Order: structure tokens, then C-alpha cells, then sequence
């Protein structure tokens, strides 16, 4: 069987100019019969391939920053940034290289930037008379700016709650306010949309006390 | 230091054959294994195979009935072939200078997938190119554009002809269940502008030749 690679944890935010580390446990010893233990270290930017930073636990990767550091032994290992810097976002990846084949990786660590909580700015969008036209209605909520990234969308339909029918897409953290935003999409037959009047999209964050809620009518404005 | 340059067609429909391809420059052919990687999307890395320039191969065991990875060494390349592909073959597929291919080298060398290819993005899919329906998303203020019912990625969404860039937020596609895709770009401006500023989003899908300019503006 595959040996597991566990990585944890799953999202990791840091703070600039502060240490992190990321831990990485296989399901049995990476060392190898001839001595060595064959775990490695890679970094992935969006866009972009892996990155190898570190080998064999420790050995550093030449022209790899050595504020980079791996340590461990047997099934536990470890990846320690002793400052972090705003290159350093991205997916962490272990690998075991001692199994073959076939070689496995962790499922990957994803650091990013802490900041101060805030709220989603919400707002909803109702279909487009265009859009009616042709069939369909897509209903769109938007949570604007916000952080953490976890946040909860409910939507609701003459109040009845609604699931199987929308789908989210997150944005990348922001580089410069280190904010997230989120839009969730309601899709509907034109048949279905104008059998309900009210329509409503429900917002639970941690930076809002109480979950917050924006509608519209079908039919007025 | 090892190059790798990756070649082959990303696009295909289900049961159809992935047939990609790498070169090598900049060392030698021989010393190492050359293996193939997959990412898919929004998940881990899943090591395929690999083979050495004398021909030995290992395959990851959940694929190897589907898995052919050759190599041609007077031109220094090798090359993968996936076939019967679905939608779980889809993925970035990454070609990368695996370990050493014999024990002592193995044991005192630094390599092991330390040197990648730029990834090849792989959809696996039965639709048809076609290009995007544009709707308004009507209005600190909020307004937009849906970008619905499009294909292949990518689309490009500007505001104002790249004149508005400020508080821009144009979302990642989501692949919806008729196998197109969709996205939505918005933008928040002053509700005080509302009247007297024009919004337009000019959005583009070059494999369709799609070039459409929205005005986006409050309704009635």
C-alpha cells in the first residue's frame, strides 16, 4: 500500500518577520535501508510549479533562502520559517522519496497572511431582464473584503433554504489589504424563478455578530 | 543545470489519449530517472511514472494499465501517453528530473524531483468552444458582469478599457454541470458617482473571437 503522507495544518496564517512551521508524518519510517531518510520540502505559488526547498530532511536547496529550515526523524518532520516573508505564501508540500513506486505527497499546507477580522460587505444581484429572456436566472451574492477566509452562505427562497442549486468561487488573498472575497451564484429555470417572490442570500462570518441578510423582491425594485 | 521543455495538447474529450512530451538541455540525458507528476484541480500532487534514458520504468500502480511513459534518448526526450482519460484524469501535469537511477548515486546525489517543467493545464471534457453571454450586475456601491456559458478558459475582463482597476475583483471560473464555464468581475465605486460615471466591463474569449463591451448602469 501507498505510504500516507499527513500534513498539518490544513491553513497556517502567519505574520510577517515571525517564525512559522508546518509539520509532515508518514504512516511508517522513511528511512531508508541505505541510511538516508528521503523526505523533501516544496513551496507552489499560484500559477506556478513546485518548488524543491528542502531534501532529506535537512539538506537545503542551493539558492533556497536559509531562513528555510527541516528537521525530524522516522515518521515525523518538520518545516520552520524562522522570519516570514510576504514571498513566502503559498502551498507546502512534503514528498517521501524511501517507497517506491509509487512515490507520495503530503495534501499540501496553505500559508497565508494574518490580519485583523473583518466583515463581508454584502451584496445581492438579481438576473438581468437579458438574461430572463433567454431561460435562465442567475442570482448572485457577493461578500466583499473579508476576513478569515471561512465564512458561511445560505440561500433562501421564500424562505426556504436552498441547496444542490448555486456554486461559490473565492478570490486569492489580497496582496495589499490581505482580505478575501466571495461571490455564490443561485441558478434557477425562469421557471422556477418567478414561481417564489422573495429571494435572499444569508450570511454567517465571524466578524458579524449576527448573520447578516440581503434580498429582493422578483418584480420590484 | 537541467531544463525541461513541455509540449503536448492540454484539451481533450473523455476516452481519448493524453499524449504529453518533454526535452532535455543544459546536462546530461543519463544519471536519473524522468518522471511524470499530476496536480488536479484544487488537490495534491500524484506521482505517475517515471522512466531512464536505458528504458527501465516504474508506474504508480492505480494507473499503470492506462500508463505508457517512453523515451527517446537520441533526441534527449520522453514522453507519457494516459489513455481512455475522464473527467478524474484532469489536471496540471508537470514533466520533472526525478532520483538517481542507481544506489550510490542515489544515496550521495542531490537529486529528486528537483528540477520541473511549467505545467501543462489538462481538461477533459465533451463540450464544444463557445463563447460568453455578457449580463449586467446593476448597483460605497457595488456593480458587475456575469460571464456565463463559455469554453474553453480562458476569458479576460477589463473595466473602462483598463482605466478602472481600483477595487476590482474578477472571481476564479466555476465549472458548472452542463460542462461550461462561468464568472463573475466586480468592481465597488462611489454610490455617488452612480449618475454621472459610466461603467463598462470589456470582456474577451479568444478562442471564440468574442469581444463584448457592457455598459453596466442602476435600473428604472
Amino acid at each position: 500500500a501507498d505510504i500516507v503522507m499527513t500534513q498539518s495544518p490544513l491553513s497556517l496564517p502567519v505574520t510577517l518577520g515571525q517564525p512559522a512551521s508546518i509539520s509532515c508524518r508518514s504512516s511508517q519510517s522513511l528511512v531508508h535501508s541505505d541510511g538516508n531518510t528521503y523526505l523533501n520540502w516544496f513551496q507552489q505559488r499560484p500559477g506556478q510549479s513546485p518548488r524543491r526547498l528542502i531534501y532529506k530532511v535537512s539538506d537545503r536547496d542551493s539558492g533556497v533562502p536559509d531562513r528555510f529550515s527541516g528537521s525530524g526523524s522516522g515518521t515525523d518532520f518538520t518545516l520552520k520559517i524562522s522570519r516570514v516573508e510576504a514571498e513566502d505564501v503559498g502551498v507546502y508540500y512534503c514528498m517521501q522519496g524511501t517507497h517506491w513506486p509509487p512515490y507520495t505527497f503530503g495534501q499540501g499546507t496553505k500559508v497565508e497572511i494574518k490580519r485583523t477580522v473583518a466583515a463581508p460587505s454584502v451584496f445581492i444581484f438579481p438576473p438581468s431582464d437579458e438574461q430572463l429572456k433567454s431561460g435562465t436566472a442567475s442570482v448572485v451574492c457577493l461578500l466583499n473584503n473579508f476576513y478569515p477566509r471561512e465564512a458561511k452562505v445560505q440561500w433562501k427562497v421564500d424562505n426556504a433554504l436552498q441547496s444542490g442549486n448555486s456554486q461559490e468561487s473565492v478570490t486569492e488573498q489580497d496582496s495589499k489589504d490581505s482580505t478575501y472575497s466571495l461571490s455564490s451564484t443561485l441558478t434557477l429555470s425562469k421557471a422556477d424563478y418567478e414561481k417564489h417572490k422573495v429571494y435572499a442570500c444569508e450570511v454567517t462570518h465571524q466578524g458579524l455578530s449576527s448573520p447578516v441578510t440581503k434580498s429582493f423582491n422578483r418584480g420590484e425594485c | 543545470q537541467v531544463q525541461l521543455q513541455q509540449w503536448g495538447a492540454g484539451l481533450l474529450k473523455p476516452s481519448e489519449t493524453l499524449s504529453l512530451n518533454c526535452a532535455v538541455y543544459g546536462e546530461s540525458f543519463s544519471g536519473y530517472y524522468w518522471s511524470w507528476i499530476r496536480q488536479p484541480p484544487g488537490k495534491g500532487l500524484e506521482w505517475i511514472g517515471e522512466i531512464n534514458h536505458s528504458g527501465s520504468t516504474n508506474y504508480n500502480p492505480s494507473l499503470k494499465s492506462r500508463v505508457t511513459i517512453s523515451v527517446d534518448t537520441s533526441k534527449n526526450q520522453f514522453s507519457l501517453k494516459l489513455s481512455s482519460v475522464t473527467a478524474a484524469d484532469a489536471a496540471i501535469y508537470y514533466c520533472a528530473r526525478g532520483y538517481a537511477d542507481t544506489p550510490v548515486f542515489r544515496r550521495y546525489y542531490y537529486y529528486g524531483m528537483d528540477v520541473w517543467a511549467k505545467g501543462t493545464t489538462v481538461t477533459v471534457s465533451s463540450a464544444s468552444t463557445k463563447g460568453p453571454s455578457v449580463f449586467p450586475l446593476a448597483p460605497t456601491a457595488a456593480l458587475g458582469c456575469l460571464v456565463k456559458d463559455y469554453f474553453p478558459e480562458p476569458v479576460t475582463v477589463s473595466w473602462n478599457s483598463g482605466a478602472l482597476t481600483s477595487g476590482v475583483h474578477t472571481f476564479p471560473a466555476v465549472l458548472q454541470s452542463s460542462g461550461l464555464y462561468s464568472l463573475s468581475s466586480v468592481v465597488t465605486v462611489p454610490s455617488s458617482s452612480l449618475g454621472t460615471q459610466t461603467y463598462i466591463c470589456n470582456v474577451n474569449h479568444k478562442p471564440s473571437n468574442t469581444k463584448v463591451d457592457k455598459r453596466v448602469e442602476p435600473k428604472s
